[PDB]
């Protein structure tokens, strides 16, 4: 079971949606 | 090009304005609700308010253009790791099949705010799929955020 996603995945996930690239320097 | 100190704030500014709708400078229930429930989620009054009270560091209730550059480096110890990867990866396999299509990703996209074109979003998934497999699967969102 899971719990809503956290603060920093939904920025994971935006942090995506940056170009054309793939993966996270972070 | 390179990481600079720059490109790095332009991108949390990015996700502090994707959360302040309105622009205000400080994300409340509802705004991060909104998003929340845009994903294809549904947040929970209380669930939300203990969400936006954990970054909170400040005890207001909201959360600031600071308190982003300062979340991001809160989280990044052990707590949540290796356990933020999975839940974006969540994100994109919506259906939760074991990989995830330009299809996912494009719904993503336009729940955050911007939507990848077709040929980006195509190949953005091609340069991932070591593999070769026409889409993405785990090992590889992983693969790429593990080699640095
Ligand atoms: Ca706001
Ligand atoms: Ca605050
Ligand atoms: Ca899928
Ligand atoms: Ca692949």
């Amino acid at each position: 079971v899971k719990l809503i996603p956290s603060w920093t995945t939904v920025i994971l996930v935006k942090s995506m949606l940056r170009k054309r690239s793939f993966g996270n320097p972070f | 090009a390179d990481q600079l100190t720059e490109e790095q704030i332009a991108e949390f500014k990015e996700a502090f304005s994707l959360f302040d709708k309105d622009g205000d400078g400080t994300i409340t229930t509802k705004e991060l609700g909104t998003v929340m429930r845009s994903l294809g989620q549904n947040p929970t009054e209380a669930e939300l308010q203990d969400m936006i009270n954990e970054v909170d560091a400040d005890g207001n209730g909201t959360i600031d253009f600071p308190e982003f550059l300062t979340m991001m480096a809160r989280k990044m110890k052990d707590t949540d790791s290796e356990e933020e990867i999975r839940e974006a990866f969540r994100v994109f396999d919506k259906d939760g099949n074991g990989y995830i299509s330009a299809a996912e990703l494009r719904h993503v996209m336009t729940n955050l705010g911007e939507k990848l074109t077709d040929e980006e979003v195509d190949e953005m998934i091609r340069e991932a799929d070591i593999d070769g497999d026409g889409q993405v699967n785990y090992e590889e969102f992983v693969q790429m955020m593990t080699a640095k």
